[PDB]
């Protein structure tokens, strides 16, 4: 044994880097780990509180003070508005003070500082975020589909049937890649449709929108569209509004975020301008202005 | 100040804690008892030499082949015991991984990098699913074996401790000096 | 042997991407590179240096160099290594001449009373350190006794000589009392008669003079020329302000060194804000000079970098007649006081100066 000390010293020591340097792979998946948030606290009856699902969407945002850090800059200031029930407010703010912030906020998202963020008269600041998350259809920027089955990138939850899912995907848009579809409902998407289209991406965003039988769909302008898909996405929201009847599009596309129903304006951190109206908007002139 | 971090028992806890204790308890059994019968083959052989030179050796013989046969014996069960305990860590901790980032803010993952997540996930999970089970087995391993070594010689030659200490503590500087660079 | 032989394989399909480099500050790793220290010891470490002998070859240098403890083992191991050798010999030719098996009365012994090895070496301690203690004779039996007594001789007063030279120059040195000439901590700034000068204060501790006290001064720098050139110390040197124009001073009591600042002089365009922590100046101060109780001249060192500079402050006054003699008090010898001072560069003082004589 005095003989075999000698590469046992030696394999004590290397073996014990080795775990230390491997033990640092633990230390760093322990630490991602240690970031705990987003807790599904309903401080409510989740199913008595609210009814059985909200539908109307007379949501009327009442003094809601919109945070993320809480540390230096507030964007919201007591929005005291309120969107009649079918009345599509699609209203775009200063692209450099409340453009996006506010409709990633409206999910609750974001730090409510005060006021209530309130649902068809509901205080939907106490709702469970698994449910309250789910009725409510939205559409984003820059569109991602997730690869796998035409019926699972759609809707896997609901897993809709080919007579509602795959009617209304096909009348919505894609008739064409409908037929084309090898498989059709249930196709693979190809890791995320790399070469099917990108302004069919946003119009399956609309579909997948139908499909979850949400009475509201918040919008947004695309980052980059041909004058023929502009055309088309203008097609797909009056199909929308004239299957749904709800929607709020903030379009930073300023030439075309025009036709809607009422327009706000939320410059340097304050709502400096609303009407409900759209021609009392364009009546004004300072508010003409940064609508031009 | 940062440069020691070596955890000896910060992280390597979290290791073990996530295996379980009914787990913990028979790797670190089946190691000591498995090394135990090899310090004890070794003596009875030395024994029965012994007795065979100033020449009941049917019996000598009838105990050092049950010796090697738990011995054996005790080989196998450590080895499954470590691989076993192992597997079941990686799979308590990826689980909880993917549980955790699901129910996260959209902040964290606006502010931390996509980089940053996607290496300590699967690169991280890698080495700790596939490179610590056989570098921990190699670790325990060497380390019983030295120990075991050194009790055998102290044993034989009780003069040994005497100077033992002095020369364990040129070892224990090595150690130091070699893990601070090699890192 | 975890990864001995089975980390040949690479997946190279690895996860790895950027991360945080979480890099230390360079301001706390950075530290200002000192000239030469507050008392001497020049922190200028060589590199590269071609050795061809020169630090060996000159060993009287290097013995007086050494510090005591080695020069006494070099002392002790000189001797006693001259007293092993010569031993051996002593011993091997008593046991060459067959002296100390024999006992014979009739036999004479080259070297009467060896006996043993012990014998041998005294009696090489006896002739090298000339005791003689009478016992341990050289008769006339054998030649070689005497040619080596000649040599033992020879040379033990060779190496005594040897050794009484280097001690002689030891005992002459004269770094210590370097080491009681007094550099002010702080130098400081202040309008001399109109003039912005950089004075200093030194003294001296012992009560035996300093014969020609000679005072230089640099401002090391890293100045660039509109060639091209760029020089990693420039030492640039620094008028004394001297009576006479002269680097000569006669210090019995502390006194003040100041530099007043001119068109030529280096620090013209010194800013009381460009005077911070991490700012590249360094005065560098030299105080030789020729010890009276030796005859050995002697440097006294010191430096002072931006933030050792006081803007705008004066030193206390140090000398008191408060008896028939003249009573100077170190302990506000460092001390300084503020005062009133134009705080910008030396060269808006003459153009200001200028203006105001031509307005
Ligand atoms: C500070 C102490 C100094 C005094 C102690 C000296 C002891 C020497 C070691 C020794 O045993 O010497 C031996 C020699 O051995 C050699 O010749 C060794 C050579 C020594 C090399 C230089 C010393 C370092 C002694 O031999 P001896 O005594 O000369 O033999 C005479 C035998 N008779 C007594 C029968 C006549
Ligand atoms: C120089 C520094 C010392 C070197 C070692 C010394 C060598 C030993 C010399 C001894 C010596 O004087 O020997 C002479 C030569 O030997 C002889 O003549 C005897 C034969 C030697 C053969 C070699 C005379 O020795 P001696 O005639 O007195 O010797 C007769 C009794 N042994």
């Amino acid at each position: 044994y005095a003989l075999m000390v000698s590469n046992y010293l030696n394999w004590m020591v290397r073996n014990l880097a080795d775990m230390e340097i491997q033990l640092g792979a633990v230390k760093r998946i322990h630490a991602l780990l240690k970031t705990e948030a987003e807790s599904y606290e309903g401080l409510l009856a989740p199913s008595l509180i609210p009814k059985n699902w909200p539908d109307q969407g007379k949501i009327q945002i009442q003094n809601l003070s919109v945070r993320y850090d809480s540390s230096l800059k507030p964007v919201l200031k007591h929005v005291n508005t309120l969107i009649s029930p079918g009345q599509k407010i699609g209203i775009c703010g200063r692209t450099g003070s409340g453009k996006s912030s506010f409709s990633l906020a409206f999910f609750r998202m974001v730090d409510m500082f005060e006021g209530r963020i309130i649902i068809d008269g509901i205080d939907i600041a106490k709702l469970p975020l698994h449910t309250l998350r789910s009725r409510l259809s939205i559409i984003l920027q820059d569109p991602v589909l997730f690869s796998g089955t035409i019926r699972f990138n759609l809707d896997p939850e609901k897993k809709c049937s080919d007579s509602t899912l795959w009617e209304a995907l096909e009348i919505a848009q894609l008739k064409l890649v409908v037929k084309a579809l090898p498989g059709g409902l249930d196709a693979i998407i190809t890791e995320g449709g790399e070469n099917f289209s990108q302004g069919q991406r946003q119009l399956f965003c609309l579909a997948r929108a139908f499909v979850r039988k949400t009475s509201i769909f918040i919008m947004d302008e695309a980052t980059a569209s041909i004058d023929m898909a502009t055309e088309n996405i203008l097609q797909k929201v009056v199909m929308t509004a004239f299957a749904d009847r709800t929607v709020v599009t903030i379009a930073h596309r300023v030439h075309t975020i025009l036709s809607a129903d009422l327009v706000m304006v939320l410059k340097r951190g304050a709502i400096l301008e609303f009407d409900k109206p759209e021609t009392l908007l364009s009546q004004k002139d300072s508010v003409f202005a940064s609508f031009v | 100040l940062h440069q020691r971090a070596k955890i000896p028992w910060r992280a390597c806890t979290k290791y073990l804690s996530s295996a379980g204790i009914l787990l913990l308890s028979l790797l670190v059994f089946s190691q000591l008892l498995k090394h135990m019968v090899l310090v004890a083959i070794d003596y009875w052989l030395a024994k029965w030499t012994d007795s065979a030179l100033v020449l009941d050796q049917s019996v000598y013989a009838m105990v050092f082949t049950l010796l090697c046969s738990l011995g054996i014996v005790l080989c196998l069960v450590t080895s499954v015991t470590v691989e076993w305990t192992g597997l079941k860590v990686a799979k308590r901790l990826h689980r909880s991984l993917l549980n955790r980032i699901i129910l996260a803010p959209m902040r964290f993952f606006e502010t931390t990098p996509l980089g940053s997540i996607l290496n300590r996930f699967s690169s991280d999970c890698n080495t700790i699913d596939q490179h610590i089970p056989s570098t921990l087995e190699c670790l325990s391993r060497s380390t019983l074996l030295c120990v075991s070594a050194l009790t055998v010689i102290s044993y034989v030659t009780p003069v040994f401790l005497v100077a033992l200490l002095p020369l364990a503590v040129v070892c224990y500087f090595i150690q130091k000096y070699f893990r601070v660079a090699s890192r | 042997m975890l990864s001995r032989k089975g980390i040949i394989p690479e997946e190279y399909v690895l996860t790895r991407l950027a991360e945080d480099p979480t890099e230390p500050r360079y301001r706390t790793r950075e530290r200002r590179a000192r000239f030469v220290s507050k008392k001497g010891n020049c922190n200028v470490a060589h590199k590269n240096i071609r050795e061809q002998g020169r630090f060996l070859q000159d060993v009287f240098t290097t013995l007086v160099d050494l510090k005591w403890p080695h020069t006494l083992l070099i002392f002790t191991m000189s001797f006693l290594c001259s007293w092993l050798l010569f031993a051996m010999v002593w011993w091997l030719i008593a046991f060459a001449h067959g002296d100390l098996a024999p006992g014979e009365g009739t036999n004479v012994p080259c070297v009467t009373s060896i006996h043993s090895f012990s014998s041998a070496f005294l009696f090489s301690i006896e002739v090298q350190v000339t005791i003689g203690f009478g016992g341990r004779m050289v008769t006339e039996e054998c030649p070689l006794a005497i040619l080596i007594l000649i040599v033992q001789n020879i040379v033990g007063l060779m190496i005594n000589a040897i050794m009484l030279g280097c001690i002689f120059m030891k005992t002459a040195q004269a770094h210590r009392r370097a080491e009681t000439l007094i550099f002010s901590k702080h130098a400081v700034i202040t309008l001399r008669h109109g003039r912005l000068c950089f004075m200093l204060r030194v003294g001296d501790l012992r009560k035996s003079m300093i014969i020609s006290a000679t005072i230089h001064m640099q401002v090391v720098r890293k100045t660039t020329s509109p060639e091209g050139e760029v020089v990693p110390l420039h030492q640039v040197d620094i008028p004394m302000e001297n009576g006479v124009g002269g680097n000569s001073i006669f210090l019995v009591a502390p006194l003040i060194i100041y530099h007043v600042i001119d068109s030529n002089s280096p620090l013209y365009d010194l800013a009381p804000s460009d005077l911070h922590h991490h700012q590249d100046l360094e005065i560098i101060v030299i105080l030789e000079g020729v010890v009276e109780t030796t005859g050995i001249t002697t440097q006294a060192r010191t430096s002072y970098l931006a933030d050792e500079i006081l803007w705008g402050q004066r030193f206390v006054p140090i000398v008191a007649e408060e008896d028939g003699r003249y009573s100077v008090d170190y302990s506000k010898f460092g001390n300084t006081v503020k005062v009133p001072t134009p705080l910008c560069t030396a060269r808006q003082l003459d153009e200001d100066r200028s203006l105001l004589d031509a307005l």
